[PDB]
């Protein structure tokens, strides 16, 4: 009845792909033109209920809309993780290299 | 194992385009990459910040990419973001700052060119170890 | 048990130096 | 004769068992104060959050430790360098939780060993006795110096001094390692020296004047008692002790002379242990030890290895885990 | 419960044995609550009470 | 703490044993 | 007053908060179609009492006082948040950012050391309806998030944590690993908090109040390891108030 | 604590006195040979 | 079989101590002649 949460979110998508709601902001850097720009907007924008969703944050340019769809694949959103998101923890987890 | 010119040869510019450095501009590259770069980059990370090295790997997905001279060259001429939408200058070396920068201003373009070949050779020598951190000291 | 055992010794020790000291055979000049 | 005059008289008596001196009216009243409260927090005190992030380490006997693990914890990180004197505290629960009672150990220790070291002088001189004794004991109360004031001084905190405990020791050893590289500092080097010479030496003299003692007991009494305390003559051989060991080497690789041979022994390891002492004190402004990572490459470049890059992934493996929780950013700058 | 605690052999001080050591904690345990107050009956309602 | 219980009579006897040894051949010492 | 950086540092008055005149006692008046802000939020704890622990028998447990062991380290300060007009007329804070929690150690009778999180992260704290001024009777209550006393990199003295760390009791290889689960699984928990607080003072010019506060939250768990406590805490608090 | 504060300073004064004024009184002609 | 641990130790002590300060005392009252 005991479980490790993070082992648990390891087992889900976050496991495979960026987890918009979840993900530390540095992993962004994994794929072309989201770091640093976009990337903020992500976290800041918040939880999301779907991946689609974040075609729809407020003052993206035609040519962001268009480097997040080519994204889209790269991304999902699982349920927001408290131990995750806690502690400025997707801005700066304590890992640096 | 020697460092022949199959190891010192690296893309030019992002047309596959490539270019044949000598063991001299190599060495050159080298020097002036400690002189000038290393107290932030020394093997290959950056530490203040880390998130971001000087792999292959890295400067490859930067916008403009890196992962060849001219891309490197233009960018110790006029610095940007990650993702190519901000001017860095200010805050990192750079001939347009040298002013505030000093190192930086008796840099010739043919230094900049060895910086940027010593950049894209280290990775082929030293793999992993280059951009890896203290794991792989 | 062990605390005490380890503050048992340790007075033993201090309580010898007191007899090392004051209570030594003296050393005689001859 | 006035009241004055009779307590300087008592004060400097070479006639009290124990010798008092100006030096002793400072030292024995911050040695009792010293003494009192490291034996009372070692067994007693509660646990002391060294680090100042609210993790307190349980140094004392009754919060379950042996004689081994044991401490009296260095003060907190959060105090850095500030004096923090028992009446600057709320009160003595804030006091102990905040590691107090080092700061008043270790600042009365020093100061009464510094006078035991006045001391040595001072009694010296009313024995009418050659001054240099204090000059000796200088060497290890140098080395207290550097490991409870000097290094927190450098670094920044008393939390980096060296705790009051056997497993506290090691762990500043250790620390020190992965942060300074002391192994491969040349004046650690002399500390070895200096140590493994001395022992080296203590033996060879014990065993060359135990060699050559002249016959004056029969077999069944201790050879001990063929010296008599104050008897005029040498109880052993000195030119028979010379004989054996310059032909064991040389003859020019012994000494004939008593007054040099004993110098010799007094020098070496005093200088030896002055230089260790320089050593953690020059660490404590971060001249570490010399670095050869990575020094070695061949005609490519890739890094050969040598004996030096094997010591620094040890050292990685010390500086990654040391205060597991007391880092936020990537550099260990002290 | 304090009161209720007195009213226990448990606490008389003749109940003991001479080589029986240590706190009386040791015997009967940490007491640690008052059950309650027990009432006997029997099946005609009558109220019954323990020696 | 968990400790192993012989520790307490190791201990002790560690202590006393060889103690009393010096003792005895101390005070006999003295008495001749 | 300009008093400097210079003036205050090391005398204690850093973790004080700001205070009112005992003169201030005016009214804010809040125009409803305006929009305002709290520009700064500063609550002084000045006491920390815990509920003990009765034993079985279901005694009634009381708030016993503690020490405080960490020092001036206590306050919360420059909170911000938007002041919220509603159309019942009540007021609603709600935080955005600020110096909003402090780990605090205190220490009870018998030496058990308790810390706790003192904070009021994702405050929202609301009046009654229809309140068209600020005055020395209004009351803001409120309710905000505690999050586990450690973050998710925390390790404990053998290692294990949570996000990172091991995953067993490494140094009881073959201990049986059942009845250590409770040690061996860190948990990260949340919870809720609830603060009053109560305006005592007023400067009806600058937009200046000041009071007292009183809160309510459970101490840190250790990651799960066993059971916190309820702590209260009280003090005085300062705002100002801007129109935004 | 102000109180022990105070305590303190005059112990800490007091002894540090005598060793200034014993150091004061003489100090080099207290030696078993030439009484200067 | 569940006996008092400290049985050992109290058994020990009250051979070894008594009989200690016998041999003690015997053995200083030999060496007198
Ligand atoms: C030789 C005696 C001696 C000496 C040198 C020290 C030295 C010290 N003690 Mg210890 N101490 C002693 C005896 C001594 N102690 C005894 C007997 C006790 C038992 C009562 C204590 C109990 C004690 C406690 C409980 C504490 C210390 C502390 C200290 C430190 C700071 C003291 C301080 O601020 O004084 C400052 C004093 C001066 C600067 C005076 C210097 C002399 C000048 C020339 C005269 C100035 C006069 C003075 C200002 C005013 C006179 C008094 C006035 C208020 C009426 C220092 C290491 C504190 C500590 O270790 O902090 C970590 C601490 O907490 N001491
Ligand atoms: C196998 C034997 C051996 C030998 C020969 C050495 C030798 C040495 N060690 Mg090592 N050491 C050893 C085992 C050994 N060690 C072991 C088992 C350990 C523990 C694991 C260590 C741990 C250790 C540490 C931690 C350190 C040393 C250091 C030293 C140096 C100083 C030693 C010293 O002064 O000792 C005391 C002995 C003397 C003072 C006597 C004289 C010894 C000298 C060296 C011999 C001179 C011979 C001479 C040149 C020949 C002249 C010929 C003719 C003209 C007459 C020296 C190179 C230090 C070092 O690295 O320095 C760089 C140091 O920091 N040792
Ligand atoms: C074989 C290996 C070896 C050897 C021989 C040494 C040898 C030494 N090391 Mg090195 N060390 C080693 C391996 C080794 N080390 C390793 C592997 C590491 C890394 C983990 C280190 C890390 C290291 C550090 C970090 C330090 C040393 C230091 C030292 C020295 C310790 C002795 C000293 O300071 O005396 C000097 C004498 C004293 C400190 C005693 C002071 C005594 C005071 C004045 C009085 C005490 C009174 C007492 C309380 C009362 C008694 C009363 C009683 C009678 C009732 C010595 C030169 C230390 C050093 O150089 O310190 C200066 C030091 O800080 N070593
Ligand atoms: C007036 C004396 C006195 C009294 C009434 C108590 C009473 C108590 N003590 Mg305390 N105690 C005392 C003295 C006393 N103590 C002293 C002097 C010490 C130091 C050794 C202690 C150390 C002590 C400890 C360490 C502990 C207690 C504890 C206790 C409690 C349990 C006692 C128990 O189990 O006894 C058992 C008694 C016996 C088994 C009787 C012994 C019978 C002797 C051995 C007979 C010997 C006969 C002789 C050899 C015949 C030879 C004669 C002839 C042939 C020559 C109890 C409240 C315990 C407790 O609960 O503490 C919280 C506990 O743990 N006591
Ligand atoms: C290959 C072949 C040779 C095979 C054929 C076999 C054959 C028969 C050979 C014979 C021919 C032959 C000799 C060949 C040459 C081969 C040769 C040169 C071998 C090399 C071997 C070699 C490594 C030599 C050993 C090196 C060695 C031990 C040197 C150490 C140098 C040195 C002097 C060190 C000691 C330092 C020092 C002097 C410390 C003093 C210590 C000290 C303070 C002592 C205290 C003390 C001193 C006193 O003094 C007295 C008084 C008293 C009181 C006292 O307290
Ligand atoms: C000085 C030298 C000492 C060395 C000589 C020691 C010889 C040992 C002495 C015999 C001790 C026998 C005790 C055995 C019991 C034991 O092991 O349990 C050890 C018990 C303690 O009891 C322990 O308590 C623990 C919790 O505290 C746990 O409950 C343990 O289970 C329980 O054993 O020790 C005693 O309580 C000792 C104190 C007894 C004092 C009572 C004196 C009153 C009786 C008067 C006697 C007068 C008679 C005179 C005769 C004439
Ligand atoms: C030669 C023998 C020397 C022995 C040395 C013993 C030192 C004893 C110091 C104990 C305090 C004595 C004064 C009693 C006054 C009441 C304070 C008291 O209860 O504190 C003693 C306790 C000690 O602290 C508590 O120790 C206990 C021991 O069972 C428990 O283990 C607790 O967990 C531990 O926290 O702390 C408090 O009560 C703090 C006071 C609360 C705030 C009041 C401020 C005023 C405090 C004045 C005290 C200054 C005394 C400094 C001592 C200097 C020593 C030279
Ligand atoms: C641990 C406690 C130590 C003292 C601390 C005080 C706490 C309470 C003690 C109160 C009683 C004091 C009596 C002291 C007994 C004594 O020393 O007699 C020894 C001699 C005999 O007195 C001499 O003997 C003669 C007269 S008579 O014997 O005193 O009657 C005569 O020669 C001369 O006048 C006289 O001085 O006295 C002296 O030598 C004077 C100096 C002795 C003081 C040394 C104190 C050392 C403290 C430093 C220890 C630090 C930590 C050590 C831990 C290992
Ligand atoms: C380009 C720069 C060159 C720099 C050279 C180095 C600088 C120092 C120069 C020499 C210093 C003086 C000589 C040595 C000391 C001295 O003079 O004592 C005076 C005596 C005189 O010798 C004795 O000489 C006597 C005659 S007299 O005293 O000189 O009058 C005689 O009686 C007796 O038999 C004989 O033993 O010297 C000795 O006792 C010889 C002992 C061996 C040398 C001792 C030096 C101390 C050892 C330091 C090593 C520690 C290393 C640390 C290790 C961790
Ligand atoms: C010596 C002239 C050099 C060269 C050749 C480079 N640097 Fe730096 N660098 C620093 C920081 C903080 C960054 C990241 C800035 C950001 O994007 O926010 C960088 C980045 C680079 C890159 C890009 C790497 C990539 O993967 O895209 C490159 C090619 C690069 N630098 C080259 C920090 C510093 C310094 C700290 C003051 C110093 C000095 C230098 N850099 C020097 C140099
Ligand atoms: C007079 C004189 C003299 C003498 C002197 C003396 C002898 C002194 C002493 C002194 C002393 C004798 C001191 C002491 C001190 C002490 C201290 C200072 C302590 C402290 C402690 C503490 C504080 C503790 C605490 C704690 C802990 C740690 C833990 C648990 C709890 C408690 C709280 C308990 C002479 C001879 C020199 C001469 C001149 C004159
Ligand atoms: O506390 Mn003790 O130790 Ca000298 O570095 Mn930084 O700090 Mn901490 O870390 Mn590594
Ligand atoms: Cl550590
Ligand atoms: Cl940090």
């Amino acid at each position: 009845e005991l479980v490790n949460v993070v082992d648990e979110k390891l087992g889900t998508a976050y496991g495979e792909k960026i987890d918009l709601n979840n993900t530390n902001i540095a992993a962004f850097i994994q794929y072309r033109g989201l770091y640093p720009t976009l990337a903020k907007l992500i976290v800041k924008n918040a939880p999301y209920e779907s991946v689609e969703d974040v075609l729809n944050i407020p003052g993206l340019t035609e040519r962001q809309k268009q480097i997040l769809r080519e994204n889209l694949e790269h991304f999902t959103v699982t349920e927001v993780e408290t131990a995750l998101v806690e502690g400025g923890d997707r801005y700066n987890n304590g890992l640096y290299k | 194992a020697e460092l022949t010119p199959e190891v010192l040869t690296v893309p030019l510019n992002s047309e596959g385009k490539t270019i044949t450095l000598t063991e001299k501009q190599y060495l050159e590259g080298k020097r002036l990459f400690q002189y000038a770069c290393a107290s932030c980059h020394v093997g290959g990370i950056t530490k203040t910040n880390p998130s971001l090295d000087l792999r292959t790997e890295t400067l490859a997905l930067a916008t403009p990419p890196r992962d060849n001279i001219e891309g490197l060259v233009d960018y110790m001429k006029n610095p940007t973001t990650y993702d190519g939408e901000q001017e860095i200058a200010e805050v990192h070396p750079s001939l347009r700052s040298a002013d505030i920068f000093p190192k930086m201003r008796n840099l010739t373009e043919k230094d900049l060119v060895a910086i940027a070949g010593h950049i894209l050779v280290e990775p082929k020598i030293l793999g992993d170890k280059w951009g890896g951190g203290k794991v792989y000291y | 048990m062990e605390t005490i055992t380890y503050v048992f010794i340790f007075a033993c020790i201090i309580a010898l130096f007191f007899f090392a000291i004051f209570f030594r055979e003296p050393p005689r000049i001859t | 004769a006035n009241l004055w005059e009779r307590f300087c008289n008592w004060v400097t008596s070479t006639d009290n068992r124990l010798y008092v001196g100006w030096f002793g009216v400072i030292m024995i009243p911050t040695l009792l104060a010293a003494t009192i409260c490291f034996v009372i927090a070692f067994i007693a005190a509660p646990p002391v959050d060294i680090d100042g992030i609210r993790e307190p380490v349980s140094g004392s006997l009754l919060y379950g430790n042996n004689i081994i693990t044991g401490a009296v914890v260095p003060s907190s990180n959060a105090i850095g360098l500030h004096f923090y004197p028992i009446w600057e505290a709320a009160s003595l629960d804030e006091w102990l939780y905040n590691g107090g009672p080092y700061q008043l150990i270790i600042f009365h220790f020093l100061l009464g060993a510094s006078c035991y070291m006045g001391r040595q002088w001072e009694l010296s001189y009313r024995l009418g006795m050659r001054p240099w004794i204090c000059v000796a004991y200088s060497a290890p109360l140098a080395s207290a110096f550097a490991v409870f004031l000097i290094y927190p001084i450098g670094q920044g905190s008393f939390s980096d001094g060296m705790p009051l405990g056997i497993s506290g020791t090691f762990n500043f050893m250790i620390v020190f390692q992965a942060e300074h590289n002391i192994l491969m500092h040349p004046f650690h080097q002399l500390g070895v020296a200096g140590v493994f010479g001395g022992a080296l030496f203590c033996a060879m003299h014990g065993s060359l004047v135990t060699s050559s003692l002249i016959r004056e007991t029969t077999e069944t009494e201790s050879a001990n008692y063929g010296y008599k305390f104050g008897q005029e003559e040498e109880t052993y051989n000195i030119v028979a002790a010379h004989g054996y060991f310059g032909r064991l080497i040389f003859q020019y690789a012994s000494f004939n002379n008593s007054r040099s041979l004993h110098f010799f022994l007094a020098a070496w390891p005093v200088v030896g242990v002055w230089f260790t002492a320089l050593g953690i004190s020059t660490m404590a402004f971060n001249l570490n030890g010399f670095n050869f990572n990575h020094s070695v490459i061949d005609a490519k470049g890739n890094v050969i290895n040598t004996w030096a890059d094997i010591i620094n992934r040890a050292n990685l493996g010390m500086e990654v885990m040391h205060e597991r929780n007391a880092h936020n950013f990537p550099l260990d700058l002290a | 419960e304090k009161l209720a605690f007195y009213d226990y052999i448990g606490n008389n001080p003749a109940k003991g044995g001479l080589f029986r050591t240590g706190p009386m904690n040791k015997g009967d345990g940490i007491a640690q609550a008052w059950k309650g107050h027990a009432v006997f009956r029997n099946k005609e309602g009558e109220e019954l009470f323990v020696r | 703490m968990e400790v192993n219980q012989l520790g307490l009579i190791a201990t002790a006897l560690f202590v006393l044993v060889p103690s009393v040894f010096l003792i005895i051949l101390y005070v006999q010492t003295e008495s001749q | 007053q300009t008093l400097t950086y210079d003036d205050i540092v090391g005398t204690g008055l850093a973790n004080k908060c700001p205070t009112l005149d005992d003169t201030a006692r005016g009214a804010y008046p809040i125009d409803s179609s305006q929009t305002y802000r709290i520009a700064r939020l500063c609550l002084q704890p000045t006491t920390f009492l815990v509920k003990e622990e009765p034993k079985n028998k279901r005694q009634e447990a009381e708030f016993v006082p503690t020490k405080l062991v960490t020092r001036e380290t206590t306050s919360l300060d420059q909170i911000q948040g938007e002041l919220k007009v509603n159309s019942d007329g009540s007021l609603t804070f709600v935080e955005e950012d600020g110096i909003d929690f402090q780990p605090v150690t205190v220490q009870m009778a018998g030496g058990e050391r308790i810390p706790l999180l003192f904070t009021v992260k994702n405050l929202v704290a609301s009046t009654q309806p229809n309140v068209t001024s600020i005055t020395t009777s209004t009351d803001f209550k409120g309710e905000f998030n505690v999050p586990s006393y450690r973050t998710a990199n925390f390790l404990d003295p053998k290692g294990r944590g949570l996000a990172s760390g091991y995953d067993s009791a490494i140094a009881l290889p073959q201990a049986k690993e059942e009845e250590l689960a409770r040690a061996n699984v860190k948990r990260f928990s949340l919870t809720k908090g609830q603060i009053s607080l109560n305006v005592a003072k007023v400067d009806g010019r600058t937009g200046e109040i000041a009071g007292t506060f009183e809160s309510e939250q459970l101490s840190d768990d250790d990651m799960g390891a066993h059971e916190p406590h309820e702590v209260k805490i009280q003090g005085v608090f300062y705002a100002s108030i801007e129109p935004a | 604590m102000e109180t022990l504060k105070i305590t303190v300073y005059i112990v800490v004064t007091f002894f540090v006195l005598l060793f200034v004024f014993g150091f004061l009184s003489g100090d080099p002609a207290r030696n078993p040979k030439r009484k200067d």
